[PDB]
């Protein structure tokens, strides 16, 4: 038999969803998600196909940037794993 | 001489409405003073942009009102709604 | 000619309605200032000011004082979650911090 | 209809996807959930804003330009859909 | 009647002075505005232009293609601190991000 | 049923800078979300300055000041000098 | 021989200071500081003596904000000693 | 005039850490600290002068000052507004 290790992969991925451009989340369920929350607000509501891409695009790049500090976050606490307190700490210090 | 404005006045009348036995330092009334001249600026800043994107010359009740909500946050941004709605209406009603 | 009356008393407002609808004019923010505009806006700074103050004043009699001080301010906004961060960037002179102290960093 | 539970459907390859192009290499059971609940906010935040843009406009459909406004109010620009 | 003659060409730019002029006397940014301010802002936004598209190429080069994409304008902006600095809280769609891996999760 | 932007003018600078390089649809649209920011931000600046200083004239002097507030480093520096001359010229033109 | 443990004068110096809102920075010496930096924009430049003083509270309320992010790193590094890098880890965090 | 970061002491340095619920400070921490307030001021004393030199003036007002904290998200109430 033959595989790759636990991280090795993982390393790859980091590479190459670096690499990329496209979305990661897939689109009917995040514009789903959208309308969800927006329902909450309003009825009657309505968006253009742009405008879904728009939020779907400043979405990622909000998580993506979070990542990034969560992960500075645990490797500050000495780990690889990421973990909901890494996440936090990073927020807090943003100011959120 | 050159004269200078303020709220200095109209924040002893309001001080006096919520507690009627209390003063102020100087200092605080110029924080109040520097804290009214931020929050107008940033209301009619926003206003001015509303009044841009949506094609207009004039500032009404209802970009005053948008500004608000966009700038303040939760329940607070209601109540000024709230009274902002009712001082125009009563205005034009007194 | 009619008698003149002030507009802040008409409105049922302490904040001045006819400055506010001048100074809606300037720094060159909309060419025109609708009728409305100043008094809705003068509520506004005027319930943001008592809620302000009515905090601080409250912060000066638990400190069993007569007045408002920066301090006052200071602990007022930042005890109240909406206007902390209305507020949540200004630094305030003579503010000082409010008294939070990590529990990891005492003793049994 | 009313939609519901549609925060499932940032599914799980989907945060990891996007925590290992943040440079993410391991990640905790709990994350999952604990992006999503971060997620929220912000577009909780967004849509709000854009929905109160929206609505001052006198519009029912959102279009890029009040998420354009919506976002850059929060302080986070986005270029290519407006501008 | 002399003929028309466009500023840009006077000025030896090629962003537009008239319009330039004319948007900065609305928006409402001052009651005024002086003849040579449209001028300087003109040659303004055509340097920084220059300047993003001027790494864009280069980024463009970087994967051999002879065009500038979203992802151009992102390697270029970013490995430029000046330009990441000015634009560093700039989403730019399809940008994509910079391939950087910390040390720590090498073997 | 029209509007304007800077397509054209972007497209030109491309080659000022790179002669054989060619630019996409949304390349384009990115830079003139670009050319609308940095406009407003510098127009914004000098309405302000002139409004600090209780005028209400813009002039060459307020854009270059805005430009310095805005920019950092060189980039500031690059455009002053390219602005100043640009009026500089402009007169004399 | 009577002592206060390690710890106890450290939390009660914490406790003054959050309370307190007087400048802890010396002033002629801060004084200087912002001078010095200024002679390397422009010589023969003053101020006034107001300037100097907000420019000293917001110098200490940037750098007190900072240590409370600080410290929550040292605490995340479940340590109590502040050292260089958790202040380096916060700034960074905040995008500095 | 030189080497006034120095002029920062060591306990003033502490007290702001303290006052940042700062319980033990590292040996490394004064210097530290030093390559980042410099920097602040920098920033803020920067904008103020390029601000008075816009003016035309040589002495920095506290609005100067103002103006240059504000725009990096920073309004200081208290010295006017």
């Amino acid at each position: 038999p033959h595989r790759y290790r636990p991280g090795t992969v993982a390393l790859r991925e980091i590479r190459r969803y670096q690499k990329s451009t496209e979305l990661l989340i897939r689109k009917l369920p995040f514009q789903r998600l959208v309308r969800e929350i927006a329902q909450d607000f309003k009825t009657d509501l309505r968006f253009q196909s742009s405008a879904v891409m728009a939020l779907q695009e400043a979405s990622e790049a909000y998580l993506v940037g979070l990542f990034e500090d969560t992960n500075l976050a645990a490797i500050h606490a000495k780990r690889v794993t990421i973990m909901p307190k890494d996440i936090q700490l990073a927020r807090r210090i943003r100011g959120e | 001489r050159s004269r200078k404005e303020s709220y200095s006045v109209y924040v002893y009348k309001v001080l006096k409405q919520v507690h009627p036995d209390t003063g102020i330092s100087s200092k605080a009334m110029g924080i109040m003073n520097s804290f009214v001249n931020d929050i107008f600026e940033r209301i009619a800043g926003e206003a001015s942009r509303l009044a841009h994107y949506n094609k207009r010359s004039t500032i009404t009740s209802r970009e005053i009102q948008t500004a608000v909500r966009l700038l303040l946050p939760g329940e607070l941004a209601k109540h000024a709604v709230s009274e902002g709605t009712k001082a125009v209406t009563k205005y034009t009603s007194a | 000619r009619a008698k003149a009356k002030s507009r802040s008393s008409r409105a049922g407002l302490q904040f001045p309605v006819g400055r506010v609808h001048r100074l809606l004019r300037k720094g060159n923010y909309a060419e025109r200032v609708g009728a409305g505009a100043p008094v809705y806006m003068a509520a506004v700074l005027e319930y943001l000011t008592a809620e302000i103050l009515e905090l601080a004043g409250n912060a000066a009699r638990d400190n069993k004082k007569t007045r408002i001080i920066p301090r006052h301010l200071q602990l007022a906004i930042r005890n109240d979650e909406e206007l902390n961060k209305l507020l949540g960037k200004v630094t305030i002179a003579q503010g000082g911090v409010l008294p939070n102290i990590q529990a990891v960093l005492l003793p049994k | 209809k009313v939609l519901r539970d549609n925060i499932q459907g940032i599914t799980k390859p989907a945060i990891r996807r996007l925590a290992r192009r943040g440079g993410v290499k391991r990640i905790s059971g709990l994350i999952y959930e604990e992006t999503r609940g971060v997620l929220k906010v912000f577009l909780e935040n967004v849509i709000r804003d854009a929905v109160t843009y929206t609505e001052h406009a006198k519009r029912k459909t959102v279009t890029a330009m009040d998420v354009v406004y919506a976002l850059k109010r929060q302080g986070r620009t986005l270029y290519g859909f407006g501008g």
